[PDB]
């Protein structure tokens, strides 16, 4: 049980969301790569809570 | 004394009276608990309830 420090965690939850809507590829598979990559760290931070 | 502020006495009614209860509360709190989460996920992202991201 050593050491979690989910302050370095929800902010990395929250700021992959973050880079999720800012980020400006403009390409149509990337923007489905993060998409399905945010959608599951946001419900990660849900299901773990 | 159940949620309708009628009361009970007998313990084959208060607890089947208290069964009702529970489960009067737990599904008022899942109403609640949804519009909460509904109001949080609208705001910083995700599945809201009805599934749309």
């Amino acid at each position: 049980y050593p050491e979690i420090n989910i302050k370095a965690m929800n902010q990395a939850v929250n700021t992959i969301w973050l880079l999720a809507q800012r980020q400006t590829s403009g390409i149509e598979i990337i923007n489905d790569k993060v998409k399905r990559i945010s959608a599951y760290s946001r419900e990660f931070d849900e299901m773990m809570r | 004394t159940n949620d309708d502020k009628e009361i009970a006495v007998e313990l084959g009614n208060i607890l089947e009276s208290m069964k009702k209860d529970i489960k009067r509360q737990q599904e008022n709190t899942q109403k609640v608990k949804t519009a909460v989460s509904d109001f949080k996920l609208k705001l910083i992202g995700g599945e809201l309830s009805d599934g749309t991201i």
